[PDB]
């Protein structure tokens, strides 16, 4: 869909006007919930290799959970600035060609027949 | 077979019953000739009298499927006088389903082609009417 | 891990420590042929690591603490019980004679493993191309059906063929008579209720299919109970072979390394003894086998991977 | 009759036997390259001829 | 399921490995015969040739 | 996945067969070297929608 | 008629494709093969590349001669089949080469036809340059371009040749 | 377009239906790839020596190349059936029905 | 096999799909098939059995017939066009015949026939490398030649592989050949919304690729060819047999679980452009593909078929295999759905 | 002293566990650095100081 956008800085992960932009926070709820994947990630693999589950490998874990942290945040700005970039060129397009967004005139319903069907 | 489907289509129903009815059996006789195609494609026939056999079986059965699907339509049309009416396509695809059930040999097929080919024809129609896109153009 | 492909390209290959001393020797015989020490002597004047012949329990002996196992947890078959009623209505014996044919895979993976990896050569007693005697005089004296060897047949033929022949093969002329009276004076008394027609069967299978087939790919060295009793003799003949034949001979370090990498993984290798094929001796129900897992996962040292119980003492398992 | 084999069989029975139908008759193949590579040729001659997909 | 085509179909092996079904190779059987500048006069060697 | 290496690392690997009116040995022009080069830069960053 | 030379050497270059498209044998295969592959470069001789003509002719004398040698190791039957030892062969042979000669009868009654493109029907001398390339024929400046600009071209060709002989090596030794 | 084109286009479906419709034999159909092969480098080299855009002249030898260096691998799969097989019909190629 | 060589030769297997996805050449494209191709058929014959050579004999044949398809259409390109970008195409008898010899190369039906077998013929990996990396560089050149792709091809060869896909997994009981036909069906999900948003596109490819690696890294972690011995699972490793519910149940398109992402996100794309029809026989004839999905989850997780006697000596010998990023991929194919809008990562 | 053949997961292996622990360690700070330029980034290219 938006190929022409990323046809003139190809292959930026993240672009320099992608700075412009908040960054997702630490405590994230949708960066936490890619933390708990790392989590759930760590135990079955202590489960499949037949270590105990939740003891086994505290290092690994830890090392699941920050992997997992750690792509889940850059893989969030880039969800964010491919969703502003979006908005940004629709606005942009609607302020752009005027006579193909007319302002709707709206009636009220005073104005406004609408046809009642009873249900009896 | 594009322009086949046009020429069914663009006669009104009720209205010619001959040309509709060798439209729909050219239609019914293509459909047959590419399952014919198909079947000593995928597998061989023990000869080439065995092959031209199974070929003529296939496009006579939807050849005849065709022919009685269009004649039964476009007389429920002309009998009922409702030409934009799926209940004309509903007793033709009965009719067709019967059909295949006489040439297959078997009063259930038969009565499960009539429902179902009943219900396909009769969502054809109301494609026809409303304009139904089964291969939409893409607009956003 | 330790061992794998990137040991190998760095450069451990396995033809650098394959001396002359590096061959694996099996030692044959019928049920007493006295090889039960004259291997052992084998393996002491050549320095080679002895492997006993692996019974029911080799795998209990290789994991935990090598004690054995209990019988509902390896094997589900008893030796004893074969003696004592070989025709048995529940199929002890092809259930009996599958569990010894997977141990004798894991003995034979040990071997190499041993051979390819310390790089010495190793005694083995009754090695997987000997099984199947066993298994034909139980044919022959109606112990077992036919869809049993069908079945042994199958196993066999999906993983012998991955493995190679030993170098030298032993074997040991004893006839039914001398056998008869060491079980008689052993002191067994379940071992003196074989009858005399499955030690001539075992016979038969050793001089009429066993060591014809063996002689193209390895070399035997057959000798008769009187100097079987004379080891020297037999090592005096071991250290002066011409290894010629077998497929010992096309082997470089590609070969021989997805040999180590086949044989180090102890599951591939045992990977065909338990196919599919639903047969009355080797099939144990969904029940049974469910409260016998059940059972075997609450033994001391055998919950989890065996470094990683508290309960015999493993220790910083919260950093491994 | 009704709720133990006709609503029984009207709706689940007949799907069920015709996607067994269709599943043994898609998978009863000989696996031959020829009549697969034969089967490409009348895709590609239906295609062109009969579907009109190059135009 | 099993319909009447689809019913000599026995299961592939375990380890996908087949039978080598060994065929006879057919070994060229050459007549070095006695007409010939090397077999000197009298000499038919009956050769297989394996190419 | 038009993965765009070439125009992110600037190395030039097949963007010289690509057209007729590229640079060419011994600077040979092709018989329709005007004819690609025109179309080429009325079409050049229009879109294919708007260029066809 | 001889302004159609391109064309007649087309002809004979099509009815070598009938020759080892209906399959005989792959010695008359190879013999079929060799006829289209030595008109093919004369058919494209006469457009200027005479060394992409005689290279076309020598990779593919190469490679005839190599499939000679494996048809006579590997497919060899009893009885070959020639062109007229199997009627299948025969049939679509005579086929390929009525509707060969029936597509040229419809292409010089009318100087036009289409299958499906839209083809002309007269010789193909009427397209050529007007033009003198110099000092230097141009299709053998571009074929030794292959070094100074196609760089890239050269690593990839020569690394799937390198790969092709481990590849070839890998899957003719069976352990 | 030009009237050699019908022919080396029409060289091309002769070479393609060769390929597409076996004859229970498999060089005579490595063949066919030869010169499904030898149409398309007859049919490029003669639209880039049409044009005059000489830096692609470079493209049909690459194009050539390749053709071989999949042939060649056709034969070296052929050996395989040969090997295993006593001949390489394709008829023995159906054990990957089951 | 020297590893070595092995190294070689799966680095020249992504050095040809990296070729295909970089590359502005046509030419380059099919070097970039041609090399891939090259450099596989060791991968299928990596054990030398007569099934590996068959495999690798019918893939050759299917994969040079469809380069070659792909070259007439390059070459039909390069008469009508003049040039060689790696863009749309400027006839549709060449976009036809190219989109016949991607369809050949990725095994969409009626072009489906050589999947099974040549998956069925190869070990587990092999066949992992196949229905994965192999569906990448066809997708590249359908991703960047959409402009001029027929709509009615396109979406004729999409339903028909869904249909045939479906009706080819119902009477299987090998696993590679269920897999085969999984990618059949599959491939036609991935193409139906290719010119509606192709990102969703690249959704299904990436979803696809994830699931279908988590059911071979299963399948090779407890060395199952069959359904049968699949079904001994639970004796041996039972949390082997949730993971292949899960991911069985993620498959099929069932939520909570990620796959039921991309082919809604599809159905998402597809009402937009007025097509109400299509997805909707899609989605009942995924129906299918979740069938035969149950029937092996019957098989392995739910029921506990009677295992053999030998099982009790695996129980003493824990798993030893590398099995590469296992809760990783068995994470992001059952476990991603609430993070559906991720695939703007793709835009 | 238990098992009869000494484990290969018996002792840690202690190199791999310094890896591990630094390594989760560099992702940890070099995440939050990264995350510090960012915010210091969106407060500058807009002036929310
Ligand atoms: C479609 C038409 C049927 C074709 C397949 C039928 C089964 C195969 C068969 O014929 O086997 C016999 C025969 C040989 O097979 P066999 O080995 O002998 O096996 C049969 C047994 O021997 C036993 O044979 P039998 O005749 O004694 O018993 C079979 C049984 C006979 O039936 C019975 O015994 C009882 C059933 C009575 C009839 C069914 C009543 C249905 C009522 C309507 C449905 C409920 C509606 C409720 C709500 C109402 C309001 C909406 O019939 C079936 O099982 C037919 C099942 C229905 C097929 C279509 C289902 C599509 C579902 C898609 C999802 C929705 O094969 C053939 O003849 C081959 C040719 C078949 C026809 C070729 C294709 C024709 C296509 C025409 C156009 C179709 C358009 C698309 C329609 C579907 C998509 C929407
Ligand atoms: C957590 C979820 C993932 C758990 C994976 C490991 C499971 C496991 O092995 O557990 C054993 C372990 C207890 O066992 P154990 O005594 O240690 O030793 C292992 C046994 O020997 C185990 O015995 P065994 O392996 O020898 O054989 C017995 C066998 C028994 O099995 C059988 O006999 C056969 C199967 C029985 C029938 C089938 C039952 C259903 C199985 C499938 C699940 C379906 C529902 C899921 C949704 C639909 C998917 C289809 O297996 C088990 O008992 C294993 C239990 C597995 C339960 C969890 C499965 C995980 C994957 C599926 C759920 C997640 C993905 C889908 C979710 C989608 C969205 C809803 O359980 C746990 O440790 C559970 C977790 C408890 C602590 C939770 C703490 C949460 C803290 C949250 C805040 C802090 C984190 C902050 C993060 C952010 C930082 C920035
Ligand atoms: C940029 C794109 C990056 C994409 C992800 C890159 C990593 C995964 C792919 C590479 C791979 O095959 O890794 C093998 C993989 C282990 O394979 P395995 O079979 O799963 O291991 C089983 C056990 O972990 C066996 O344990 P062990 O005995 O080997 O000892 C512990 C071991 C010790 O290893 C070390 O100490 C290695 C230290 C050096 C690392 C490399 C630097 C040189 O640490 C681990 O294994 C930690 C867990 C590894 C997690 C792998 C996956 C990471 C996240 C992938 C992305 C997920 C995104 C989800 C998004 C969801 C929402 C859309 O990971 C490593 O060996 C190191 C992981 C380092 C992750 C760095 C993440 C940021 C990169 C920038
Ligand atoms: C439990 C057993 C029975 C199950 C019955 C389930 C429901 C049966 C009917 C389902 C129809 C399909 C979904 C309709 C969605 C309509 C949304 C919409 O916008 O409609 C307007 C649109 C109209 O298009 P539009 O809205 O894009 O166009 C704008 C409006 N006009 C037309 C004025 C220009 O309708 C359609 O496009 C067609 C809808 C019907 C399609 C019928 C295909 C399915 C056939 C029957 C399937 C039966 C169940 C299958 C499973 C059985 C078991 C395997
Ligand atoms: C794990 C993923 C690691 C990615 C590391 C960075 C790689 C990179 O630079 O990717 C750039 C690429 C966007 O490049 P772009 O030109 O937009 O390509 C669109 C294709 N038409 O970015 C992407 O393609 C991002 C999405 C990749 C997701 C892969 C895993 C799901
Ligand atoms: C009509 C007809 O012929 O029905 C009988 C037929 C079986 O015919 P046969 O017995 O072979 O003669 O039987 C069939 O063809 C099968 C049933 C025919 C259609 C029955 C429709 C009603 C089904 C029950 C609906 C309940 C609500
Ligand atoms: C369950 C199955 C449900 C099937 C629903 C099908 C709904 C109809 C969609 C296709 C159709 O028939 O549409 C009618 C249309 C004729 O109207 P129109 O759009 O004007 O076509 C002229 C094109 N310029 O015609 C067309 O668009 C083309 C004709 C298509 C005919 C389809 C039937 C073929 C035979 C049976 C299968
Ligand atoms: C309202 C919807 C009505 C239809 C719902 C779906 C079909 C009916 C329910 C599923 C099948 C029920 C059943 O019991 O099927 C069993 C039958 C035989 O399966 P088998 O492997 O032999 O089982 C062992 C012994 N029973 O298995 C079969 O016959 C296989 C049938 C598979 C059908 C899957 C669903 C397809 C739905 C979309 C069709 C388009
Ligand atoms: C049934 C089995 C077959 C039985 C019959 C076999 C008959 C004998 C076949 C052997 C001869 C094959 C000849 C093939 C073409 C060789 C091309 C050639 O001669 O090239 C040399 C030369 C290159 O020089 P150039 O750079 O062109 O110079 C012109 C500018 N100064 O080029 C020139 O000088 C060009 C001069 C004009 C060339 C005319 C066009 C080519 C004519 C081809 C005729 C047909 C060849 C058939 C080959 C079949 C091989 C078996
Ligand atoms: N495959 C087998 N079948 C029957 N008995 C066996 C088998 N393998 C080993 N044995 C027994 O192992 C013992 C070997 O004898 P000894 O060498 O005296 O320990 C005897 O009790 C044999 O019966």
């Amino acid at each position: 869909m938006m190929t022409g956008r990323q046809a003139r800085a190809p292959l930026q992960f993240l672009p320099d006007e992608a700075r412009s932009l908040p960054p997702p926070k630490l405590t994230d709820p949708r960066l936490a919930y890619i933390g708990f994947l790392g989590y759930c990630s760590g135990l079955i693999d202590n489960a499949i290799r037949r270590r105990p589950v939740l003891s086994a490998g505290l290092h690994r874990q830890f090392l699941y959970i920050t992997s997992f942290v750690f792509v889940g945040y850059y893989l969030l700005k880039r969800q964010d600035y491919m969703y502003a970039v979006r908005d940004h060129d629709m606005f942009s397009y609607i302020k752009s060609h005027p006579e193909d967004f007319p302002e709707k005139d709206k009636k009220t319903y005073r104005e406004v027949f609408e046809e009642f069907h009873p249900v009896r | 077979a594009k322009t086949l489907l046009h020429q069914y289509w663009d006669i009104p129903e009720g209205t010619e019953c001959h040309r509709k009815t060798y439209a729909a059996t050219s239609i019914g006789g293509a459909s047959g000739l590419v399952v014919s195609a198909y079947s000593v494609a995928l597998k061989t026939p023990t000869s080439f009298l065995e092959g031209v056999a199974r070929t003529g079986r296939y496009t006579f059965t939807a050849a005849a499927i065709g022919a009685i699907f269009g004649l039964t339509s476009c007389i429920s049309a002309q009998v009922r006088e409702k030409p934009d009416d799926p209940l004309n396509y509903l007793i033709g695809g009965c009719a067709g389903g019967l059909t295949l059930g006489a040439r297959t040999r078997s009063y259930g097929i038969g009565a499960a082609a009539c429902a179902y080919m009943g219900l396909t024809a009769a969502l054809v129609k109301m494609g026809q009417l409303e304009g139904w896109k089964v291969f939409a153009e893409p607009k956003v | 891990l330790q061992y794998g492909p990137l040991a190998y390209i760095l450069g451990e290959k396995t033809t650098k420590k394959m001396t002359e001393n590096s061959k694996l020797i099996t030692v044959d015989g019928n049920i007493c042929s006295g090889k039960s020490k004259l291997a052992k002597e084998v393996a002491e004047k050549l320095g080679l690591k002895h492997f006993p012949e692996a019974g029911i329990h080799y795998a209990d002996s290789t994991t935990g603490d090598g004690k054995p196992l209990p019988v509902r947890f390896s094997g589900n078959c008893s030796l004893e019980k074969f003696y004592d009623d070989p025709k048995s209505n529940d199929g002890n014996s092809y259930r009996l004679q599958a569990w010894l044919y997977a141990s004798r895979l894991l003995q034979y993976a040990d071997a190499l493993e041993h051979l390819l990896s310390t790089g010495q050569g190793v005694v083995l007693e009754r090695s997987i191309y000997s099984d199947f005697v066993f298994l034909e005089a139980m044919y022959r004296q109606g112990f077992i059906r036919k869809q049993c060897v069908d079945h042994y047949n199958q196993v066999k033929k999906v993983t012998v063929c991955e493995y190679l022949p030993p170098h030298v093969v032993i074997y040991v002329d004893v006839p039914v008579s001398e056998v008869q009276s060491r079980i008689q004076k052993k002191g067994n008394p379940h071992e003196m209720k074989i009858t005399s027609a499955y030690l001539q069967d075992i016979e038969n299978v050793y001089k009429g299919t066993f060591l014809p087939e063996m002689s193209e790919k390895c070399e035997v060295l057959q000798y008769s109970a009187w100097e079987a009793e004379d080891a020297e003799k037999v090592v005096e003949d071991i250290q002066y072979l011409k290894y010629d034949k077998g497929p010992w001979l096309d082997q470089d370090d590609r070969k021989l390394h997805n040999l180590r990498m086949l044989v180090q993984d102890k599951l591939e290798v045992l990977n065909y003894t338990s196919i599919p094929v639903f047969l009355p001796e080797v099939t144990i129900g969904a029940h049974q086998s469910d409260r016998v897992f059940q059972e075997f996962t609450e033994l001391p040292g055998r919950k989890y991977r065996a470094g990683y119980n508290e309960d015999v003492g493993d220790k910083w398992i919260w950093l491994k | 009759l009704l709720d133990l084999i006709w609503l029984e069989t009207i709706l689940p029975k007949t799907i069920s036997l015709a996607q067994m139908k269709m599943s043994t008759t898609i998978t009863s193949q000989k696996g031959l390259i020829k009549l697969y590579f034969l089967s490409f040729l009348i895709t590609i001659l239906i295609s062109t001829t009969l579907l009109n997909f190059h135009e | 399921y099993p319909t009447k085509e689809t019913a000599h179909w026995k299961p592939p092996p375990w380890n996908d490995v087949d039978p080598p079904k060994d065929t006879l190779v057919s070994n060229l059987t050459l007549n070095f015969g006695p007409q010939h500048p090397a077999a000197h006069g009298v000499l038919r060697l009956v050769m297989e040739l394996s190419g | 996945p038009f993965f765009d290496v070439q125009k992110k690392l600037g190395v030039d690997l097949d963007h010289w067969m690509t057209i007729q009116s590229a640079e060419q040995p011994h600077r040979i022009p092709a018989r329709c070297h005007a004819f690609e080069k025109e179309w080429i830069e009325c079409a050049h960053g229009i879109g294919s929608i708007r260029a066809e | 008629m001889m302004t159609y030379i391109v064309f007649i050497l087309s002809i004979i270059f099509v009815m070598g494709f009938v020759g080892f498209s209906s399959k005989p044998s792959p010695i008359y295969g190879g013999l079929g093969l060799i006829v289209s592959g030595g008109v093919g470069c004369g058919i494209v001789l006469n457009f200027g590349g005479s060394f992409l003509g005689l290279m076309v002719f020598l990779i593919y004398l190469g490679g005839m001669m190599v499939v000679f040698g494996y048809t006579t190791a590997m497919a060899t039957e009893q009885y070959p089949e020639v062109w007229v030892s199997n009627k299948v062969v025969l049939g679509t042979f005579i086929t390929g080469l009525l509707m060969e000669f029936l597509m040229v009868y419809y292409v010089l009654k009318d100087k036009e036809v289409e299958i499906v493109f839209k083809f002309n029907g007269m010789g193909d001398w009427v397209i050529y340059d007007t033009g003198d390339s110099g000092f230097f024929s141009e299709e053998a400046m571009g074929i030794a371009a292959l070094y100074s600009y196609g760089t890239w071209l050269v690593i990839v060709t020569g690394w799937s040749l390198l790969i092709g002989v481990v590849v070839i090596m890998e899957i003719t030794r069976g352990n | 377009m030009s009237l050699v084109y019908m022919n080396i286009m029409m060289a091309f479906t002769v070479s393609l239906t060769g390929l597409l419709m076996y004859r229970s034999h498999l060089m005579s159909s490595l063949l066919c790839l030869e010169g499904m092969m030898l149409s398309l480098f007859i049919l490029a080299t003669l639209m880039i020596l049409n044009s005059h855009f000489t830096l692609a002249s470079m493209m049909p030898i690459i194009l050539l190349v390749f053709a071989a260096c999949e042939a060649a691998l056709g034969l070296s799969l052929l050996v395989m059936v040969s090997n295993t097989y006593g001949t390489d019909y394709v008829q023995n190629l159906n054990l990957l029905q089951c | 096999m020297n590893p070595i060589i092995l190294i070689i030769i799966l680095m020249t297997v992504m050095l040809g799909t990296i070729i295909v996805m970089i590359s502005t050449h046509w030419l380059l494209i099919w070097i970039g098939f041609e090399m891939n191709m090259l450099a596989i058929i060791p991968i299928m014959m990596k054990k030398h059995n007569p099934r590996a050579t068959e495999a690798s004999t019918k893939y050759f044949l299917t994969q040079s017939t469809a380069s070659m398809l792909l070259m007439m259409a390059i070459i039909i390109n390069l008469m009508f066009s003049g040039q060689w970008t790696v863009m749309k195409l400027f006839n549709p008898m060449a976009s036809m015949l190219m989109t016949m010899a991607l369809a050949m190369k990725l095994g969409m039906a009626p072009f489906h026939f050589w999947v099974p077998e040549v998956t069925q013929g190869i070990p587990l990996s092999s066949g992992l490398i196949l229905l994965t990396w192999q569906k990448l560089a066809p997708m590249s050149v359908l991703y960047q030649i959409l402009p001029s792709i027929n709509l009615d091809l396109i979406l004729t060869l999409s339903i028909l592989s869904i249909t045939i896909g479906g009706w080819g997994g119902l009477n299987q009981t090998q696993l590679r050949k269920i897999m085969a036909y999984s990618s059949i069906a599959h491939m036609g999900w991935m193409t139906a919304v290719l010119l509606y948003n192709p990102t969703m596109t690249l959704l299904n490819l990436i979803i696809y690729i994830i699931m279908t690696s988590t059911m071979f890294t299963l399948f090779m972690a407890n060395s199952t060819t069959t359904t049968l011995s699949l079904s001994h699972t639970w004796n041996k490793a039972p949390i082997m047999t949730i993971l292949v519910l899960i991911t069985l149940l993620s498959m099929g398109g069932l939520p909570p679980l990620s796959g039921f992402m991309p082919k809604w996100m599809i159905i998402q794309e597809m009402t937009k452009n007025d097509s109400i029809i299509l997805p909707t026989l899609m989605a009942i004839t995924a129906l299918l593909n979740l069938y035969f999905y149950m029937r092996l989850t019957y098989s392995t997780a739910l029921t506990m078929f009677p295992s053999t006697n030998n099982m009790k000596m695996k129980w003493q010998f824990p798993t030893t295999k590398r099995m590469t990023l296992l809760p990783t991929m068995t994470v992001l194919s059952t476990m991603l759905l609430p993070l559906t809008p991720i695939l703007s990562i793709l835009e | 002293k238990f098992y009869i053949q000494e484990p290969p997961h018996g002792s840690p292996n202690w190199l791999k566990v310094g890896l591990t622990l630094g390594t989760s360690a560099f992702l940890w700070i070099y995440l939050i650095k990264q995350h510090n330029e960012d915010v210091l980034e969106y407060k500058r290219r807009n002036g929310l100081e």
